[PDB]
């Protein structure tokens, strides 16, 4: 009676975009993207990404309450490293990494039998 | 297949107006339900 | 009270492995352990959702209605 | 190829068994949790009820035709519904199942996935198609008719995924474990007075080297190499749960990129 | 004429007509019994 | 899960962990007294009520 619909866990609402960069106050070079209509699935798999860049001097998600689908994405990179450019590159590098495995598992599979 | 009441005794599908008083039309028993609407209920499966 | 489809707990489908519970137990006279094991009820959730199931249903149908 | 790397112990028509190499421990479990709840199915999502003269009740009936598997192979040519320009439902983002079921005989009636019948126009696909893997070809036990017990009813099955609700739910449990003889200490056993006698040894042991106690801890050693198992439910076969698991990530991550791109402007 | 006596259906609660009774009493009462059925799902603060 | 608190399966209760069933009666019957004078049932309408 008081519960959310389902859809609202993946369905963006009105007006809602879904990222939203806002800047660091208290650090320069800083940026935090809220991921409106996301889980751990992307939290964790952005963020572990992040830590493998060298350039990438912070990065951390969080989901301030479960009830509601959407983290925080905090980012600090070096100078002359734009956050969202810092973002963009681990993104792509995931597809290329699932890209990868998606021949290997097919490849595997049509040697397999049963 | 234009139902009103049935009885709760024997399943007959019986007819009746106020002014006709309850009971089954030969059963006898002084029961009696009032059979599914026609309007059809819609459910989510979930 | 029918076999419930899917094991609560992991989902996999166990609405059809009912009937064929009962026949194993019966005509194989077979121990509900192997019956369980021989219908591939590998995970505790899953032996839970047939071994607890009281099927009342049988009971209901009793009833003429 | 060069990433991520597979290595298929076991498959079967329900079940693969597998080893991820190469592969961060995030992205393993990411690809879990797609798996388990993101993948798109065909469930039955609205049930018309014209007779239920049973034991059981409307909503306990509904309920269960929801939970009964339908073939989801061609699902990705089929539209969610809401996206579907008709008003309401249409061949193009639906299917319509049929159920009739009346105690003909004195014995009890039984009610199986198997009597459910398409009366949508399937347009080539394979969809809809309620999933039998029953040895006597039954599959899921729906109902139980007496007598004069009479059930007609007609249910839209629709596009949907398990995070919305359960009945979407492609794969049933999935097997995941890396490191099975704790070299990363990423665990602490709790015992009496043995560890290794006390905690029963794993399968996956056989698969990596003992960790020889004439050595110190490897301190700079990660997360990386998993025996995951993926069990389908029958909806769509194993390899998809893991390809589709795989694309529906990388999908998702795409759109993230894309979003990016669309706030660069205005 | 007439003065309302008819029934709500309980403020709060919500469902489905289940069964409808009706019936006579000892003292020839036109009277009626109506059953409202509602599936109960665990939800947040529900008592186990 | 904290002071006597507990968390739930979700998935678990969507494949139909702890559902119930809820029937509730209601019942009424036509009048009490009056020898001419009786309550009716009926679906009414305006007629001065
Ligand atoms: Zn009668
Ligand atoms: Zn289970
Ligand atoms: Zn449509």
């Amino acid at each position: 009676m008081n519960a959310p619909d389902r859809f609202e866990l993946f369905l963006l609402g009105e007006g809602e975009s879904k990222l939203k960069i806002d800047p660091d106050t208290k650090a320069p070079n800083a940026v935090v993207i809220t991921f409106e209509k996301e889980d751990h699935t992307l939290g964790n798999l952005i963020r572990a990404e992040l830590l493998n860049d060298r350039k990438v001097l912070f990065a951390a998600y969080k989901v301030e309450h479960p009830f509601f689908a959407r983290f925080k994405l905090r980012i600090q990179t070096t100078e002359g490293y734009d956050p969202k450019d810092a973002l963009k590159n681990a993104c792509n590098s995931i597809i290329n990494k699932l890209g990868a495995l998606k021949t290997n598992f097919e490849t595997e599979w049509n040697l397999q039998t049963l | 297949a234009t139902l009103k009441y049935i009885c709760a005794e024997c399943s007959s599908k019986l007819s009746l107006s106020r002014t006709d008083a309850v009971r089954c039309k030969d059963c006898g028993h002084r029961i009696l339900l009032k059979a599914r609407t026609k309007r059809l209920v819609q459910f989510e499966a979930r | 009270m029918i076999v419930p489809v899917r094991c609560f707990s992991c989902g996999k489908v166990v609405g059809d492995k009912w009937e064929s519970y009962l026949n194993l137990l019966q005509e194989d006279e077979l121990d509900e352990g192997t019956a369980l094991s021989r219908l591939g009820l590998k995970r505790y959730c899953c032996r839970r959702m047939i071994l607890t199931h009281v099927d009342l249903i049988e009971k209901f149908l009793r009833y003429n209605p | 190829e060069e990433g991520p790397q597979v290595k298929i112990r076991e498959a079967s028509k329900d079940n693969v068994d597998f080893i991820l190499s190469n592969v961060d421990l995030a992205m393993a479990n990411s690809l879990r949790r797609v798996m388990i709840a993101e993948i798109p199915t065909l469930a039955i999502d609205s049930v018309e009820v014209e007779t239920n003269t049973t034991v059981l009740a409307d909503e306990f009936i509904a309920h269960r035709l929801g939970l009964i598997p339908l073939q989801s192979m061609d699902i990705e040519q089929l539209e969610y519904s809401r996206d579907c320009f008709c008003e309401d439902h249409c061949d193009k983002c639906s299917v319509v199942l049929t159920l009739q079921a009346f105690g003909e005989s004195e014995s009890t009636t039984n009610v199986y996935s198997k009597d459910l019948v398409i009366v949508s126009n399937l347009m080539g696909r394979n969809i809809g198609h309620p999933i039998i893997q029953d040895k006597e070809g039954n599959g899921v036990l729906i109902c139980k008719l007496r007598k004069g017990q009479e059930l007609k009813l007609t249910c839209v099955a629709k596009k949907g995924i398990a995070k919305e609700h359960a009945k979407w739910g492609p794969a049933a449990a999935i097997e995941f474990e890396y490191d099975p003889w704790n070299k990363l200490k990423h665990t602490d056993y709790w015992y009496e007075q043995d560890s290794a006698k006390e905690w029963p040894q794993s399968k996956n042991c056989e698969y990596e080297d003992p960790p020889n106690e004439g050595d110190p801890f490897d301190y700079k050693a990660q997360a990386d190499t998993f025996y995951m198992n993926v069990e389908s439910v029958g909806s769509i076969p194993v390899d998809q749960v893991v390809v589709r698991g795989i694309d529906t990530l990388q999908k998702k991550v795409a759109s993230i990129l894309l979003a990016l791109t669309q706030m660069d402007q205005d | 004429s007439k003065r309302d006596a008819s029934t709500p259906l309980r403020s709060t609660e919500n469902g489905i007509v289940d069964q409808v009774l009706v019936t006579t009493n000892q003292d020839g009462l036109k009277f009626v019994k109506v059953r409202v059925r509602t599936t109960k799902i665990p939800q947040i603060g529900d008592k186990f | 899960n904290q002071e006597d608190s507990m968390i739930m399966n979700q998935s678990s209760i969507d494949r139909g962990l702890f559902r119930s069933l809820f029937f509730r009666s209601y019942m009424d019957q036509e009048k009490k007294y009056g020898m001419s004078i009786t309550e009716t049932f009926e679906k009414p309408q305006r007629t001065n009520t």
